[PDB]
RNA sequence: AAAAAAA
RNA sequence: AAAAAAA
RNA sequence: AAAAAAA
């Protein structure tokens, strides 16, 4: 306390402003698909492949790939040392991960494989879901792979009964609410929402207003990261 | 199969589920808590034939370092294999994870438990509750069914009084019992979108053919506790809006069938 | 002590008494077949599946079902509550109740397939396996398994030197010998025996002797609970 | 494979077993004891070709909380890949799992370890006795060969003399050893019914046309400690009751090969 | 795929490799220090496009019983699915468990983190360094990129100044921080040998189709620390001379480059 | 101290000298081939399973047999209990002895097969893996698998500033270096090297000659047990 | 295709 | 189809 | 084909 002055932040943010966020796609070289994502202190990388034969056979939809979805953090990604394993927060994390992503995905194109997005967080600060879903999209788009839309993700929060946009570690930490959102910005498709706190209805639904007005700018940013990508298989 | 989402959709445009419920309607439900004497608290919940008991066992033991002054809460789903075919032995699934986490993160964090008052020695000895949840029966709507039946088993829950012992330093732990100090009554409600309908309480066969899923669990006090858009599908910020303002009704419907298992008990 | 008087038992049981036992079939919609079964303080419920498929293909047999047990307590079941995942205790019961169970079904019937059987012990308080065997039988027949006979099961065991029908826990806490049996009653087959104890030949023998009075008795239970489910379906 | 158990049932019905044995008789038996000379006792035990080693190491530790006047026991059972092509790495599955148990059981609840005479200080520090099993082959009866080969290391098993010391309060290891304190010598004997006819220490060919099997667990004192029916068939009454009468005569006759063992690794 | 085994072998018979390396050269090098700025230490090493992240973590824990007069220091790595589709996920494999350890032994057996020097409170309280190795991508050749990222990491890192207050008792983590005691730069060098050629620094084609591989570690004061022959194939004695050599001349141009980076990372 | 005396080791060993070492072939009845080693205070137990039908299918090569290796030591084989499971070191020392037997086999012999190898060490006393190898070989060759070699494997170490051959576990213990070494002899074709300490150039090769001159001598000592074998089955 | 017993 | 090194 | 929450 308080992490809520006069009216900024911590770190010098107004309640509605994004924490620095860079963006890039194609940072790996194994990977179908990969973006590499600076949100705040989160250092995340996403990868994706392929769509990939998918083997157990009886795990293969007739009608459509599967999504795969894991969220780990590094063992160095956290103040104290995470010992490497997943754990219930990055095997649910991984889940709503997955259940963001499929909505934008066109899985029937690609009958009985596999698409599996690899999300490891390098440094995490608050918000690497929302951080990994973000570049998640960008690696399946980076992967080719034919979507409805990207994912862009963003959390809003309360602190010191406010409402407020992109929470740090410590906002979190202190913090009231935690709200991320994903949506498929072009049609307003919430394809991920969660809350963790105690709000009010109208204190919820002001969070994910406003985590949206946060991930369509996080979506303005994906868009510009494929531009950039684009601009760069241009060459020559 | 398939068959079924065609009929289940088109059933669902005339206004219909396949069970003559209303969009908003549960189906009939039973909590009844207690029945496993053994335990500390305990609650079995039918959410039509979907059933969950729950059973609350309490000890004494060191509270995490970082919180030397609050009792330690933790929850664990059982998918049982017996509960469903889709249900494996071994540790818990996702499925299993994200509902133990949702129904701990609905208690958790409206404080429904106060842990704070669960503490005998700061720093060093504090009750510890564990919520376990055994699904016996899947029939659509495990979420709902666990944290109704969680609360309720800590509801009922009955644990020994303790009391810290000032000239020997022991604690003592009696025979009388006193409740947990249970303060508020979250309950999940969720909703299954089809197309463009929400329905609460999904039985299974709503479940296979649902889009997504959204759980938004209130307290008596007008708050929410947790929200869990789970498995794909996407919502409108309307339809959310619209399933936080109907949670909170059937939520309050629900209570009182959890207040009334609950004294019904004590008889 | 004494867990025996005069010559009454701490909840009154006579040496040869049984505890209350309930027991009911159809319990549970998913499952195949099932039962539940309270036997004193025990509350157990066994599920059957189906016979169906089974995969991995390779433990198929060509020529039978097999049947695949699994015993399991819910961590609130006991005294002090037990971690989920099973337990050298919980397999080897898994085994014994598979081993006691198996005899009774006629398993070429179902070539390539399994029967499995679950029992979850939802209180605990000495008598779980046979009580399970014997909620068992009652879900495979309710699963319309075919089988040679019901297998009914009962334990006796050494208390304060003397012989006595179905301990509770506190009396095999502090007894001499445990002796749980699975019958086939109708052929007086042996499908469980075991004896977790110090005997001599002579209370060996009497302790299953006993045990199979009580067997056979938790027998007629089982064909009442049958003939109870044969009642309810011949409405209308 | 099949044809297997037609010739072993024909055989059966003239008396007959597939190596010539009575159905009474085991095998040749081996037992040699103190061959693990870094650990404190062990024993290879050799049933025809099955052969189990046996290995007791002892450190010391603390008590289990409900018994501060027990010493520790606790029994394992590898079925390395080695022994058996049905023998997989990972952890114990049942079959190791039930061996290790029914083991245990005989030499526990016969006190044939006297865990009461394997305290240091009460409640704070025993005397902890693993019994690891290493099954090296596989050729039937794991039980009997793993049983015999328990109790002769125990048998052999030479633990440091360890001294509370009153006036500093530590405990002292000392060079010179002593036994543990056995005081039984439980045997499992073991037989399959075969049809109509059960054959004490079956082979693994016998073990594979088997109906069931039954192990029987004797001392000198004329007590049985344990009682296991494995595998599925059913036995007759009057099968256990031979099964017991003979297992106490075998067990008698092993006994004697056992003491014979210890005795010589002490020559 | 095995069309990739004759080209490359016969490339190398013309004294060339598919990327027109020589054969004793290194893919180009790229090590970053510092980069996860919440670890006490940490290095990206890119050995052409094979990433590899290391972490270093540190706390204050407790020596090993035997050895009261060190600190602690543990090697892990993480063969993560996203930097391979042959690295699956869950516990480390044979690879991952040998990587790590030859290049803990590399550390470790020169003292290059001089665990002497990691003692707040003999036998009490030492630090532990965690060394968390996060392959990213893995295009040939980890063993090297690993301990180079390893070594460098160690050499960035800065762990929180402890103080043993001799009058409270207690030890005090201060906000100062301080190297590590870093004493040695030990550098895996890795040859594929391929046919009757060895090559340094395999890419993940030439370890497609190497007969084997041969990493020697060496420190800058002309001393080996570890050496690991790796998959399958065979060498010569006159092989491994050659790698020892090589490896010493390589290792030395790579120190200079980690240094640099760790020089860098201060500016 | 002193490991090394006057020149004599705390056994009385030379510098060059090796433990005794005795090592049989086929002692096991279920393994395709199996080898027993003394080997100081090291006894260990090779088998070989067949080449056997691989499954899942999935790991078969189409024109070669996988060899895989389980190196375990037995819970009473080390001075302290060590718990049953395998460990790190107990999988890396199944690794390179996988790696050390690999070359020796010709594979492609028998196509989408597997050669299990299995190595129990019962009592340990440094140099199991190099006394494994030797059995391994053994057992293979036992087994009736075409080799281009033996694989003989011993260490050679630095004890008290001295490369010295065949250390026991108080010389690794407080020695300078361990340096396993197998080798197939006839083409002096090293399978195995581990370098575990610091050296010198100099030292380091010292100790792989070393070692070499110490694996043929076990290599001796192998044919010898083949030899051994040969003779039995002569009879009549 | 990895420090138990009792409950 | 999940705090080590040595033994 | 097995004592958590937050990061």
């Amino acid at each position: 306390k308080l992490i809520d002055e006069n009216g900024r932040r911590i770190d010098g943010r107004k309640k509605y402003e994004l924490r620095p966020i860079k963006m890039e796609v194609g940072v790996l070289k194994n990977a179908n698909g990969s973006a590499y994502i600076e949100w705040g202190k989160n250092k995340i990388i996403a990868a994706v492949y392929g769509p990939r034969e998918l083997h157990p056979k009886h795990l293969q939809r007739p009608d459509r790939a599967i999504l795969r979805v894991r969220y780990n953090m590094a063992p160095f990604s956290v103040e104290e040392r995470k010992k490497p394993g997943p754990d219930r927060r990055s095997i649910e994390i991984s889940k709503v991960i997955k259940g963001a992503l499929e909505p934008a995905l066109i899985l029937e194109m690609f009958p009985r494989t596999a698409i599996d997005v690899f999300i490891e967080v390098l440094q995490a600060d608050a918000g690497t879901r929302v951080a990994g879903i973000t570049a998640a999209s960008l690696a399946l788009a980076d992967a080719g792979i034919p979507m409805r839309d990207l994912v862009a993700a963003c959390a809003a929060g309360k602190i010191e009964g406010e409402i407020v946009l992109d929470l740090n570690k410590e906002e979190d930490n202190y913090g009231e609410a935690d709200v991320p959102v994903a949506i498929m910005p072009l049609k307003n498709d919430i394809t991920l929402l969660q809350m963790d706190g105690y709000l009010t209805k109208d204190e919820f639904i002001e969070a994910v207003k406003l985590a949206i007005k946060g991930a369509k700018a996080v979506y303005q940013k994906q868009r510009e990261a494929l531009k950039e990508k684009y601009l760069k298989i241009a060459q020559e | 199969a398939g068959i079924m989402r065609d009929h289940i959709i088109n059933l669902l445009k005339e206004g219909k589920r396949i069970d003559d419920r209303g969009f908003e309607d549960y189906r009939p439900i039973e909590i009844e808590v207690g029945v496993i004497e053994k335990a500390e608290g305990s609650a079995l919940v039918k959410l039509g034939s979907t059933q969950v008991l729950v059973g609350i066992k309490t000890s004494l033991g060191e509270p995490f370092p970082d919180t030397p002054n609050m009792g330690v809460m933790t929850t664990n789903v059982e998918l049982v294999p017996l509960a469903s075919p889709t249900f494996e032995p071994g540790p818990p699934d996702e499925r299993a994870i994200e509902l133990a986490r949702v129904i701990d993160r609905g208690i958790r964090e409206s404080k429904a438990l106060n842990l704070e008052k669960m503490v005998i020695v700061p720093g060093k000895i504090v009750r510890v509750v564990f919520i376990d949840v055994h699904v016996l029966d899947h029939d659509g709507n495990l979420m709902d069914a666990i944290g109704i039946a969680a609360i309720a088993a800590l509801l009922n829950a009955r644990v020994p009084k303790v009391r810290y012992n000032e000239e020997t330093g022991e604690v003592e732990t009696l025979d009388e019992t006193e409740p947990l100090p249970v303060e508020k009554i979250p309950v999940p409600v969720t909703f299954a979108k089809i197309g463009n309908i929400l329905v609460v309480d999904p039985s299974l066969d709503e479940e296979l053919v649902m889009d997504g899923k959204i759980t938004i669990t209130t307290d008596e006090t007008g708050h929410i506790s947790a929200v869990q858009k789970s498995e794909g599908g996407a919502f409108k910020l309307e339809e959310v809006m619209y399933a936080v303002e109907t949670a909170f009704k059937k939520a309050e419907e629900i209570r009182k069938l959890i207040l009334e298992a609950v004294e019904k008990a004590k008889q």
